């Protein structure tokens, strides 16, 4: 499994400024986050479907 | 691809301000005394041959 993501320069100094977050420690944040969850869905998933 | 259109801004920053003041010139163009009493008297003394 794998996953991408596209964060533009500007992004990262506006989002830096304005608000005071890291641009790209979100999507490094979001993207490990979100496939561990698709996981953990399979795996309650493949249980249901053998499930008698 | 995150662009600068989804993050929104929040408040801009105030970089100067511009007040409006003329070069006031009153202190140099005219002769200034304080007057104790709401009447100011100045006295002329001038020097007169026989003819006035």
């Amino acid at each position: 499994r794998q996953l991408k993501a596209a964060y533009s320069i500007e992004l990262a100094q506006d989002l830096r400024a304005v608000h005071g977050m890291d641009a790209d420690a979100e999507l490094s944040g979001i993207l490990a986050t979100e496939i561990m969850l698709e996981i953990n869905r399979e795996v309650v998933d493949w249980i249901n479907y053998s499930a008698q | 691809s995150t662009t600068t259109n989804s993050n929104s801004i929040g408040r801009p920053n105030l970089v100067a301000l511009t007040r409006a003041t003329t070069k006031l010139i009153y202190s140099d163009i005219v002769a200034t005394q304080r007057t104790n009493q709401p009447v100011a008297a100045f006295y002329g003394i001038k020097y007169l041959n026989p003819d006035n």
